[PDB]
């Protein structure tokens, strides 16, 4: 038995869980992600809603996803009408 | 010049040519006896 | 203190190797720099020995000179210590001495390391130094290969028609090959998977498939990499290439048409081999029947000597020109599945951090690249053998031959060149002298190779696993006859396209000296003795 | 196969996070896309490098020029002229079409 | 150490006695009165002085490249000494050598 | 001597004959 | 302010090949009938000192082989390596007959004493080691110097041990009590080689600052020479006083002993196939005959000089 | 040797093939950091191998501190120094605008209002003129010298490679001349004039002066990209003397 030539593996560790918690995983990896572009951005254009949601006070344009406010960069054309 | 093949693709000049003529270029390798010889025999 | 095992050998070297570049940046610094920043040079040298292992140009144009050219012999010196030791390595691995699965797969990534840095110098030297291939070389062979496609009244292979009769049968039989290899159904991984769920795909709808295939053989001329990899056989490495699942069903189908398509048309003459009609035993022994059933074959009283050889062609692939095989294949088929033919073979090779585009090699891990081997080979054997000899071998092309028949007797007789087998690169050609040729071809031999003292016994490779008996006996005649025959072959074929080796060739002659010829087909090693001697 | 640009900003992202060389690390936050995948589309479609630009009278000159004389090889033929091979295969059948 | 009571096998009393070099050894009493200087001449002139109806045409007519073997000589460039494993001779024999 | 920061990665001519060739062999 | 004397220059004469590792160190058998050189290829090359034939190669050390010494009344080679081993080899069966273990780091060079036939190692964790040979114990532990010692001298004169560290210090060591007595802290740079004059009781340190000429047996500080000031690895005497200085960049300069008037500046070449990094000079040796100048390069070459014969006083003047 | 060499039985519109193919057919620039083509073709295989490492060559504006040109302009003689060591290309465009009277005899091309006035350009629009190289001089803003405070000169542009001859004296600190115009120094005498000037009546269309600062001369009282000139110019004559 190849007991220095077997697969990694470690007691009490637990085994790979469900599919359902890599996907909240990588849902919070990509809303870090998300928060480490809008912080890198300094935008105060992005807001967190009071029931967890994604607002665009340059707009005022509500975001389920995160990748809709990213998307949202029209944007621009009520960004300068704000501006007015 | 008739292209030079990369089966020789000769790089760099002779070692005569480096250090001249006059140096005694010795490219050498290998032993010439086996380990089996003794240097600096013993008395017998 | 500790021994430095085996298992502290190459972590005590690094850090003797850093000790020694601490020793040996501390003293060229002058008064001052409190910046000293050896952990920067540190850095610099762990990215420049990284970029040499990954063959990447690695410069800081910041960067002192004589401590780059200190970082620069301390990374050639690393590099000569991992170069001899996966030398060193792969020495006692072919002996089969060491027993390690973790210093069998360091030594496997060593060597597709430094043969994939080859590999990229080689592409780099071809591309600045132009074509090896000259250009009147080639236009003659291509104006000999026009001649001899008139010659053989070849219709060409067209464009894939939109409704074939058997496209659906080809497909089935592409489905068996690509099915082949995912049949044992194990755990696979996502690209396996993938690959399993797009043949699936095609299994279910042939005809969007049929349609995909030829759409991308009208229009895709850029393609995804390649990767790359190898099997160790503990005497050498053997690569595997890795192409896109949809490119392979493309080029499985599209082979199965082609090589239908040659069927047909009988586009392949039957001397080459491997052919799908008989087993290599089989054709063993219809080589050794076919030796066997010429006529005055062992009656050697006039000088009418037997001579065997038996040979490789070497660099048959990396020669390899892409313009000049676009120019061919314009030729065989239409313009637009050459077209894809040269693009196909330009794409880039990856391994992990190894990515180079290939543009002189061929790639064997494409379907059509057996089919396009097989026309490189009979191509070459239009080369040595002569478009009238080569005729004499397929007959009229209205009535072909089979393997081993001719028209008459006097058809193998007007040529000293009786009997061709071409398998793959490995050539078996039989020959039948006369006693004043055979002077003649020795004379012009010792003509431009002179040798007073005799030496071109010794120079002879013979087959050591027979006994001394069962060997060709070396007096000077038939060595030196021997060696004209392989001298006058290599005056045929141009060091361009590729090289025939000595040491790689057998030569046997058979004569009233030698009651024996000997040669070797696939692994069978054959020795012929006629009862009349 | 498909590329959706909250996927193509996702990639930027991690490419600008995570370097050039990791991928693996970055094919675990794009769902359903492999490595190879991410490489292809950013080297192939999202590098900033890529002229995303028109192509100049020399830079048509230099690509009728090259297609001319050595056939097919636009993995060849890009890296002479700047663009990318798609660019360059995409260019010269456009200038086909206009000659023919 | 003075106090350590372990005791190695490769610490055990072996190998006690020193040989010396004798006169057939090159001993240092007749290395003061040899001089290695004409010894030394002498030995580089014995190195100096051992240093040395119808009719057909040729068969093989058939061809389209003759006498292609003409400049082929191998000789001292393999022992051209490149201190350089990229372009090692000896390493370019391994690749062939190893590499199907 | 001064030492600029090392960043780390992990953390064009052609020859005209092959156009010589490549005018020979479309004539 | 004296005249100097007129040492006649040397011109290479023959340069040997064939090492797949840096030359690190030449040793000449006392009898004068080869050499051999210790490489980083982990070889011992016997080399035929007329012909220049591999007379033999041998391995063994794990890693770089630092130093080679044949002794000069006994059968034996002491070969000390990087693999913090030092192997005593019976020529006469050419086995390692003697393991010196005990080094904490790698041995960067050793010594023997002539008389007292005694072995003194000097390796990478700022210490020395006095062995007894036969034994193979480490009787001594020689400690003091804060960096790495480079070189070490066993001479039978007082004192005994020269110890030339990366510290910019050299320490002089009474040997009975295996104690440092003088330590000269006037070197700039690190001390990477001493030689010591085997007649007029001297000897002479090699830095990257400049080169000094101390006097035995307190190193009273004679002489400083300028110029070599490159990393200086490697030095040796001649009994004619011709002084020979190799550095790290490959370059030669010949002095004479007394004035330290630089006679003669050589630099060598390379390998054809070679960067020009690989110009390095790891050992500069005289042979017994005191005729033909040994060069360990960094091209993993052995380039050794002769004297340039056909030089005269007013062809080669002799400057101020 | 010979084409035919190596070949036999030659073909016919091979010949004519062959045929048609043949009737168609240094002192101060050591920079001691290197050029990295050695370094790349050391630790890479697809370029030539380079075994001699090179140096990186560097002239450059070698020039000493700073220039100070006194621009006779309508408001009076100010005088405006242009620093080298902060922007070498627009103290080159700024001098060579002073000595082909690209400056001199020019009117002031721009002014807004209180913030800053460009003058000396011959084209009178903004950032118009003829620097050292006929061409524009590169655009870069210094950080020592910016285009912050009062008097502060900077080579007008509207970006990067397009500052010729106006030189842009800005009366208060702003960050749209900054990283946008090349901030060549600060006005050394005439401060009240130059306050004036840019306090005087301009119309903001083109931001332009309609009491435009106009230099008729520019008297150099010190020029440190004449004086890189000159330096070249002996550099150039230090060698010229034996290899002319």
């Amino acid at each position: 038995m190849d007991f220095q030539h077997r697969p990694g593996g470690k007691t009490g560790s637990g085994g790979v869980a469900s599919s359902s918690e890599s996907n909240r995983d990588r849902r919070e990896r990509l809303r870090q992600l998300a928060l480490e572009t809008i912080d890198i951005n300094k935008d105060p254009y992005f807001m967190k809603n009071h029931l967890g949601s994604y607002e665009c006070k340059l707009c005022l344009t509500l975001h389920n996803n995160e990748g809709s406010y990213l998307a949202h960069t029209k944007h621009q054309t009520n960004l300068a009408r704000r501006a007015a | 010049m008739e292209v030079v093949l990369h089966e020789d693709k000769k790089y760099y000049p002779t070692a005569e040519e480096v250090y001249g003529p006059e140096v005694e270029t010795i490219v050498q390798e290998e032993d010439t006896q086996p380990l089996t010889e003794p240097i600096i025999k013993p008395v017998k | 203190a500790k021994t430095v095992t085996k298992q502290r050998v190459e972590s005590h070297f690094d850090l003797e190797l850093r000790a020694a570049v601490m020793h040996d940046i501390l003293d060229m610094m002058p008064e001052g720099i409190k910046q000293n920043k050896a952990r920067t040079i540190l850095q610099h040298l762990s990215e420049a020995w990284r970029c040499w292992k990954a063959n990447i140009p690695w410069k800081v144009p910041g960067l002192p000179t004589p401590i780059e050219n200190m970082i620069l012999r301390y990374v050639k010196a690393k590099a000569d210590w991992w170069t001899n030791t996966a030398h060193y390595n792969r020495e006692r691995i072919r002996r089969g001495a060491t027993v390690d699965k973790t210093v069998c797969k360091k030594n496997l990534g060593r060597l597709t390391r430094l043969y994939l840095k080859a590999e990229q110098e080689r592409q780099h030297n071809y591309l600045k130094d132009g074509p090896y291939i000259t250009a009147e070389e080639a236009v003659a062979v291509y104006t000999t290969t026009v001649h001899w496609l008139e010659s053989r009244r070849f219709s060409p292979i067209p464009f894939p028609p939109l409704s074939y009769k058997h496209d659906t049968k080809l497909l089935i039989l592409a489905l068996e090959r690509l099915k082949e290899a995912y049949s044992v159904k194990s755990r696979l991984n996502q690209s396996q998977r993938e690959e399993l769920g797009l043949i699936e795909q095609a299994y279910d709808n042939p005809h969007e498939a049929l349609s995909r295939i030829k759409r991308h053989l009208l229009t895709q001329r850029a393609f995804k990499e390649v990767g790359i990899e190898f099997m160790d056989l503990y005497s050498h490495l053997v690569p595997v290439y890795d192409v896109e699942p949809l490119e392979k069903i493309t080029d499985a189908y599209l082979d199965q048409y082609l090589w239908y398509e040659a069927d047909k048309r009988r586009l392949f003459p039957p001397w080459i081999k491997p052919a799908d009609t008989e087993p290599p035993p089989l054709l063993v022994y219809k080589w050794c029947q076919g030796i066997n059933n010429l006529q005055d074959v062992w009656e050697t009283s006039e000088g009418e000597c037997n001579v065997m050889l038996e040979s490789r062609f070497e660099k048959m692939y990396e020669k390899i020109d892409l313009t000049l095989l676009n120019r061919l294949l314009r030729l065989i088929v239409d313009h637009n599945i050459a077209d894809y033919m040269t693009a196909k073979n330009n794409v880039v090779i990856n391994y992990k951090d190894m990515n180079h585009t290939n543009s002189y090699g061929i790639i064997r891990g494409l379907q059509f690249a057996s089919f396009i081997v097989q026309y490189y080979g009979l191509v070459m054997d239009l080369l040595v053998l002569g478009l009238h000899r080569a005729s004499e071998m397929a007959g009229p092309p209205q009535m072909p031959n089979d393997f081993l028949s001719f028209q008459d007797i006097a058809t193998e007789a007007a040529h000293p060149i009786r009997l061709f087998c071409r398998y793959i690169d490995r050539i078996h050609i039989f020959f039948r002298f006369t006693a004043d040729e055979a002077r003649d071809l020795i004379q012009r031999y010792l003509t431009e190779h002179p040798d007073p003292n005799n030496e071109n016994i010794v120079g002879y490779n013979n087959k050591k696993c027979w006994p001394r008996d069962a060997r060709m006996r070396l007096m000077k005649h038939d060595v030196n006859l021997g060696r004209a025959v392989f001298w006058d072959i290599k005056n045929r074929l141009p060091r361009s396209v590729t090289t025939v080796q000595w040491e790689n060739s057998f030569v046997s002659v058979y004569s009233k000296d030698n009651p024996n010829l000997l040669f070797n087909m696939c692994g069978f090693e054959c020795r012929i003795l006629p009862k009349c001697r | 196969g498909v590329w959706r640009n909250t996927e193509d900003e996702i990639l930027k992202a991690a490419v600008m996070k995570y370097g050039k060389n990791q991928w693996s690390r970055i094919a675990s936050l794009l769902h359903r896309k492999s490595a190879k995948q991410c490489k292809a589309r950013w080297y192939e479609w999202l590098d900033p490098s890529i002229k995303k630009t028109e192509w100049s009278r020399e830079e048509e000159e230099k690509l009728l020029h090259l297609a001319k004389l050595m056939p097919t090889q636009w993995r060849t033929i890009a890296p002479i002229i700047g663009r990318t091979a798609a660019q360059c295969l995409e260019h010269y059948e456009f200038l086909l079409d206009k000659a023919a | 150490s003075q106090l350590s009571k372990q005791y190695s096998s490769r610490d055990l009393p072996s190998h006690t006695k020193i040989k010396y070099r004798q006169t057939t050894q090159d001993a240092p009493e007749e290395v003061r009165n040899r001089d290695f200087r004409r010894e030394l001449e002498e030995r580089e002139r014995a190195a100096a002085r051992e240093k040395n109806f119808k009719v057909k045409r040729r068969w093989d007519d058939d061809v389209v490249f003759k006498n292609c073997a003409k400049g082929v000589d191998d000789q001292k460039k393999d022992k051209r000494f490149v201190n350089d494993t990229l372009r090692s001779e000896f390493h370019k024999k391994f690749m062939e050598k190893y590499i199907k | 001597w001064k030492i600029p920061p090392c960043i780390s990665n992990w953390k064009v001519h052609i020859n005209e004959n092959f156009a010589k060739l490549a005018e020979a062999l479309y004539i | 302010m004296p005249k100097p004397q007129w040492h006649p220059p040397w011109k290479l004469y023959r340069v040997i090949s064939g090492h797949l590792g840096w030359v690190r160190c030449i040793a000449v058998e006392p009898g004068n009938q080869w050499f051999v050189t210790g490489s980083a290829d982990r070889t011992i090359k016997i080399w035929d000192l007329a012909s220049g034939k591999l007379k033999l190669s041998l391995t063994g050390h794990i890693s770089t082989v630092r130093g080679v010494i044949v002794s000069t009344r006994s059968p034996y080679l002491f070969s000390c390596g990087e693999d913090k081993q030092v192997k005593c080899w019976d020529l006469e069966y050419n086995k390692v007959i003697r393991h010196y273990h005990g080094h904490l780091s790698a041995v960067y060079g050793l010594d023997l004493h002539p008389t007292i036939d005694v072995l003194v190692t000097c390796s990478r964790d700022s210490t020395a080691r006095i062995w007894d040979v036969r034994t193979k114990a480490s009787v001594h532990t020689l400690s003091g110097h804060t960096n790495a010692v480079a070189t070490v001298r066993c001479q039978a004169a007082e004192p005994q041990i020269i110890t030339g560290s990366h510290d910019t210090t050299i320490r002089l060591w009474d040997l009975v009590a295996g104690k440092t007595r003088v330590t000269l802290t006037n070197h700039k740079k690190s001390v990477r080689a001493v030689v010591l004059h085997p007649r007029h009781y001297t000897f002479a340190s090699g830095s990257p600052d400049n080169i000094k000429q101390w006097k035995f047996p307190d190193g009273s500080f004679i002489q400083n020479l300028s110029g070599h000031n490159a990393i200086i690895n490697t030095l040796t005497v001649n009994s004619d006083g011709v002084l020979v200085s190799g550095a790290d960049n490959g370059t030669m300069h010949l002095w004479d002993w007394r004035t330290g008037y630089n006679f003669q500046r050589v630099h060598a070449a390379v390998q054809p196939g070679s960067l020009d990094s690989e110009s390095g000079i790891f050992a500069c040796a005289f042979d017994q005959s005191e005729s033909r100048l040994l060069t360990a390069e960094a091209d993993k070459t052995i380039k050794v000089y002769r004297e340039d014969d056909t030089a005269t006083e007013e062809t080669h003047p002799v400057s101020w | 040797q010979d084409p035919s060499y190596y070949l036999k039985n030659t073909n016919a519109e091979t010949r004519e093939t062959l045929q048609e193919l043949y009737k168609e057919f240094d002192k101060l620039n050591a920079a001691h950091y290197s050029t990295g083509k050695v370094s790349a073709s050391f630790t890479s295989t697809a370029m030539v191998p380079e075994t001699t490492h090179e140096a990186a060559a560097i002239r450059y504006q070698f020039v000493k501190k700073k220039g100070y040109v006194r621009l006779h302009t309508n408001k009076g003689d100010l005088n405006l120094e242009l620093h080298c060591d902060l922007t070498p290309k627009t103290c080159e465009n700024f001098i060579r605008l002073c000595k082909k009277h690209y400056y001199d005899g020019t009117i002031f091309h721009r002014s807004i209002r209180n913030f800053v006035i460009q003058g000396g350009d011959p084209t009178g629009t903004g950032t118009g003129g003829e620097s050292y190289w006929g061409k524009p001089f590169k655009d870069e803003f210094r950080p020592n010298l910016s285009h912050t405070g009062r008097g502060i000169l900077s080579m007008a542009n509207s970006g990067p490679n397009s500052n010729r001859s106006q030189f842009f004296i800005t009366f208060r600190s702003c960050a749209y001349l900054d990283k946008k115009h090349t901030i060549f120094g600060r006005v050394v005498g005439g401060f009240d004039v130059l306050t004036a000037m840019e306090n005087v009546e301009s119309d903001p269309k083109t931001d332009r002066p309609k009491e435009e600062i106009r230099i008729d001369a520019t008297t150099v009282f010190v020029d440190p990209y004449e004086e890189a000139d000159a330096q070249i110019a002996q550099e150039r004559k230090t060698q010229l003397k034996v290899a002319p």
